[PDB]
């Protein structure tokens, strides 16, 4: 058994290990086993023929494998010759990105642009080895073939080369007459689909070996679809040094499937009631498309808003403002999110949570601060893991949830620990979600909460059907989604099968996740559609909404009382200059900011600063009071005056300016000192009441509507004031923001 | 595909500063093969190019002479967005504003467009303002320029209320998804768009656009409204 090299005695050559590639310029990633073997195969084939076909299944790293082949033959025999990459238009971005992320030493030039860029790139014909990889689409190369037929190309790389399966293709006939040393084809689909196309690619590879006239003979020698081992070994040995295909199943070191699971939830009584209310809001008056094209857009916006949570609208929240167990119960989506986050904490999975709606971001933040979970944010200003709650949370102090937004996802963060993603607010296009989820890796589990038989159902089913229209390439009806027969019970249909179905969806490992029925639906490359069959309920509800002695003494007593009040008011007036500024009856985005409210620069012009005090506070404490002291010391003296003379009570605010502004004399930093604390200072006791803050907000909104100036408020934190801070933010929105006043809340 | 969403006030008072921020999702702001353009549209003033900003080893802003004295387009790499600012806005600026991306692999032909924000307050190329056609027949839209063969034409189709959609780029190259019946042509001082087997869904406005390199700015066409006879 000495006959090892019985195949013409050809030597075993060598193996290109990963350290060799890393030394030769590779920087990007650590390749996998089969990827390293494929790079070895590409090198061995470059040495001993004119081209080959790397037919790995799509998504296995063919692009980075060709980049690694470049790194090899650039740092093994110093082949600085031009590498011409021809790709489809959609993947030129990926090619240009990976060429600079994996092979930064190799200068990559993209021959793209118009006729102006045609001439400006004819300018850079210096051929000084200032361009190592020329990347181009198919069409720009096809048109500008005159300039692209005058280079000693050592490597040509045709990505997704199934466009060359027709041997009479114009680009095939153009590329056949090029000066290429090694022609490499990249092909995702099974080239064995038809022997004609396989032989076409082979003839493009080796035009003299696989001659065209032999096509017929070829197809007659392998017409058999049966195995026929005695004749199958022939084809296998022939195609061995030319083709290399590996199925995804053949790779155990493949990245975990990151199974995207669409999970189903119900509704709430408030949700269904407001859904059928906002469907009957404007009654869809217009006939076809004159206003339905935009009215239905607004309607769908509000519908997905209600499905997320009804508290998005201004008037849905109850007048008593305090968080409780109703946030979870006022929305089946948030209830499912609660149970899912509980299961994730039980399994120990740190999770991401995106948001197209930033008000949904605020409400998710409030929920996290309620149930005690550590988190960050995306923009604006965060206080959960800042402010004074950062020292202790009911959840683990290390971050457990991340809060993100799709539009503001370009800020740049590192989230290596995240192995779970939740898409509560599903975008109508998942193209944004791809770059959203790219941050998880750079055993993941992507989850999307959507309510059953709702608008989100069609939105995502249409999104998935459109996402499948990429490789192998109305609004009324879609909006309607007539399944209301299921929501005709007017109940909530609160999901509770999920308490067991969640454990039945994933058996979590001790530290990471470990591997289409009732609620779970696994997206495993399949077609999914809906047809909204039961629209008769829609028509029915449409028709249904289309149907629609002692008082004499009281008077004398009140006359005497008002006379006494007149006398005492005149006494107070002529005592000294003692007066109020706000009176009861006299006639949309809460963007946060970082800094100190004493320096308000929001929109320049006028600036109304707001503060909260109690009767006879005068000089004390520090913080914002000290800061405004530093700002001309106006409130100290003005208050001191007002407190000398007993000139305030629950409510009411004094207005007054500080220093001066030379940029614009019309703009001044206005101030405000609200009185909301308890007037139990007779026995030098204190406490805070919140009911007076409501009328204080009323009167300051009146004043800010009269003067139309920017309003600026403090954090109002640094104590056990979460109830009033929740209610106070919501009341600031109710009275200032949601009533058309530029409000700004200052942090840090 | 990339997404270019936009936010701003759809109700700017006179003598104010119109600010409009377009955020990018799916691509980087400093893309070496991209240039980010602001373009407005109105039935009166037509479809005018406002400005653009690009990055070719040096951030370069290029504004139109119409508002060269009262415009400012600023990038933001941190937020991955671009902001447009217009000073002393007149009622003539009441229009619908879009952000687009000129991509070099497509001959900077404005592949993907925005959604449109309705703000309420040096090169000739002609188009036929109105072209009819019958179903099954073939329609031809002529973009008559001055030696337009020495430039790259870009044909867009805009539906009523919809954003402009690039139909052909670099004279005749067609982006994926567009049916093969739409064919581009360019020769001498005449470009053309040919629609074979005109269906009912082809009735829309059709614009041709090029880039004047002498005065260095984008120039659009007057427009062509296609009429099908269903
Ligand atoms: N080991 C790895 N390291 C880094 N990225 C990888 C790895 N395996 C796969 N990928 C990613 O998977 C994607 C699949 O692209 P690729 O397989 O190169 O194109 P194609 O599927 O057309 O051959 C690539 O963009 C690459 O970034
Ligand atoms: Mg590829």
């Amino acid at each position: 058994f000495l006959l090892r090299l019985h195949t013409e005695g050809r030597a075993e050559a060598a193996r290109v290990q990963e350290q060799d590639l890393r030394q030769w310029g590779l920087t990007g990633i650590h390749l996998r086993s089969y990827q390293l073997e494929g790079v070895n195969w590409l090198a061995q084939r470059f040495h001993c023929q004119n081209g080959c076909i790397l037919g790995d299944e799509m998504g296995l790293g063919k692009t980075c494998q060709t980049i690694a082949l470049f790194i090899y033959l650039a740092g093994r025999l110093n082949d600085e010759g031009p590498f011409l990459i021809l790709c489809p238009l959609s993947v030129l971005s990926n090619w240009k990105e990976e060429m600079q992320r994996f092979a930064p030493g190799l200068s990559c030039v993209t021959y793209a642009g118009d006729k102006e860029e045609r001439a400006c790139l004819q300018q850079d014909l210096k051929q000084e080895s200032r361009f190592h990889v020329l990347l181009t689409t198919y069409e720009i190369c096809l048109k500008d073939a005159s300039f692209l037929k005058s280079f000693p190309w050592s490597v040509l790389v045709v990505d997704e080369a199934h466009r060359l399966k027709n041997q009479s293709s114009l680009l095939h006939k153009t590329l056949s007459e090029f000066s290429v040393v090694f022609s490499l084809l990249l092909t995702g689909t099974p080239i064995q689909n038809s022997l004609q196309e396989l032989y076409s690619l082979l003839s493009f590879v080796e035009p003299d070996l696989f001659s065209k006239e032999e096509v017929g003979d070829f197809i007659q020698r392998y017409q058999d679809i049966e195995k026929e081992s005695e004749s199958a070994s022939e084809l296998h040995k022939l195609l061995q040094p030319f083709l290399l295909r590996r199925v995804k199943a053949e790779v155990a070191t493949e990245l975990p499937k990151k199974t995207e699971v669409v999970i189903y939830h119900g509704m709430s009584a408030l949700q269904k009631k407001y859904y059928k209310a906002i469907l009957m809001k404007d009654l869809d008056a217009f006939e076809n498309e004159t206003a339905k094209k935009v009215k239905l857009q607004n309607i769908l916006s509000q519908l997905r808003k209600c499905v997320d949570h009804p508290y998005l609208f201004d008037g849905v929240e109850p007048e008593p403002f305090e968080v409780g167990d109703h946030l979870t119960e006022a929305s089946g989506k948030l209830h499912l999110l609660d149970k899912l986050l509980a299961f994730l904490y039980s399994g120990g999975h740190r999770v991401l949570l995106f948001s197209q709606m930033t008000q949904m971001l605020d409400i998710l933040q409030d929920y996290m601060d309620y149930r005690g979970y550590s988190y960050e944010r995306v923009d604006g200003s965060v206080r959960g893991e800042e402010r004074h709650l950062a020292i202790k949370n009911f959840g683990q102090q290390p971050i457990f949830v991340f809060l993100l937004s799709t539009r503001a996802g370009g800020v740049g963060m590192n989230l290596t620990a995240a192995d779970t993603v939740i898409f509560v607010d599903s975008d109508f296009n998942p193209q944004n979600d791809l770059q959203a989820a790219a941050r998880a890796h750079r055993s993941v589990k992507v989850i999307r909460l959507i309510g059953r038989d709702t608008v989100e159902e069609i939105v995502y089913r249409k999104a998935a059907s459109k996402l499948q229209l990429t490789n192998m390439i109305q609004l009324s009806e879609i909006l309607k989604f007539g399944l209301d027969k299921l929501l005709a019970s007017e109940g909530s249909t609160m999901d509770e099968i999920d308490l067991e179905s969640i454990l039945g969806e994933t058996k979590d490992g001790q530290w990471v996740s470990d591997a289409e029925g009732k609620n779970h639906m696994y997206l495993f490359e399949g077609k999914d559609y809906s047809k909204e069959p039961s629209k008769e309920d829609r028509k029915s509800f449409e028709q249904l909404v289309n149907l629609q002695l002692e008082d004499r003494q009281k008077k004398r007593q009140e006359a005497a009382a008002k006379r006494r009040r007149l006398i005492e008011e005149k006494k107070r007036q002529k005592e000294e200059a003692e007066h109020k500024k706000k009176m009861a009856w006299w006639e949309t985005s809460l963007k946060y900011v970082s800094g100190d409210v004493t320096h308000p620069q929001a929109g320049a012009e006028d600036a109304l600063i707001v503060h909260c005090v109690d009767d006879s506070g005068h000089w004390g404490r520090g913080g914002l009071f000290t800061a405004l002291e530093k700002r001309s010391a106006e409130p100290r003296k003005i208050y001191e005056l007002a407190g000398k003379m007993k000139d305030l009570s629950l409510g009411g605010v004094l207005l007054f300016p500080v220093d001066d502004k030379e940029s614009r004399n019309k703009g001044q930093d206005l101030l405000a000192l609200i009185v909301a604390q308890h007037r139990d200072r007779s026995n030098v006791l204190s406490g805070i009441k919140m009911a007076a803050l409501e009328e204080g907000l009323k009167k300051i909104f009146l004043a800010a509507k009269k003067k139309k100036a920017s309003v600026h408020l403090p954090r109002i934190g640094h104590a056990t004031k979460g109830f009033n801070w929740y209610g106070t933010e919501r009341l600031i929105r109710k009275h200032l923001a949601a009533r058309g006043i530029p409000t700004y809340i200052y942090y840090f | 595909q990339v997404q270019l969403q936009q936010s701003g006030p759809g109700l700017v008072r006179p003598s104010q500063t119109l600010s409009l921020t377009c955020a990018i999702s799916g691509d980087s702001v400093s893309d070496n093969d991209a240039a980010w353009n602001w373009v407005r549209q109105s039935p009166s003033r037509g479809l005018e190019w406002l400005g653009r900003t690009y990055y070719r080893s040096k951030w370069s802003n290029e504004y139109a002479v119409f508002v060269q004295s009262r415009i400012t387009i600023n990038p933001d790499t941190s937020k991955n967005q671009f902001s447009l600012h217009l000073n002393s806005v007149t009622p003539e600026d009441t229009a619908v504003y879009y952000c687009a991306r000129a991509t070099r692999p497509t001959g900077n032909g404005l592949d993907i467009w925005g959604q449109g924000t309705m703000v309420t307050v040096s090169y000739v190329l002609t188009q036929p303002p109105s072209v009819s056609v019958a179903p099954g027949q073939t329609a031809r839209i002529t973009c008559g320029g001055n030696n337009i063969g020495s430039k790259s034409v870009h044909w867009y189709q805009q539906k009523p209320g919809q954003a402009p959609v690039l139909v052909v780029y670099d004279d005749s190259d067609r982006p994926s998804g567009i049916p093969e019946r739409f064919s581009g042509s360019n020769s001498g001082n005449t470009a053309a768009l040919t629609i074979s087997r005109v269906e009912a869904g082809d009735e829309a406005d059709y614009y041709c656009q090029v880039w004047d390199s002498s005065s260095d700015h984008v120039v659009f066409g007057g427009g062509t409204k296609l009429t099908v006879l269903s």
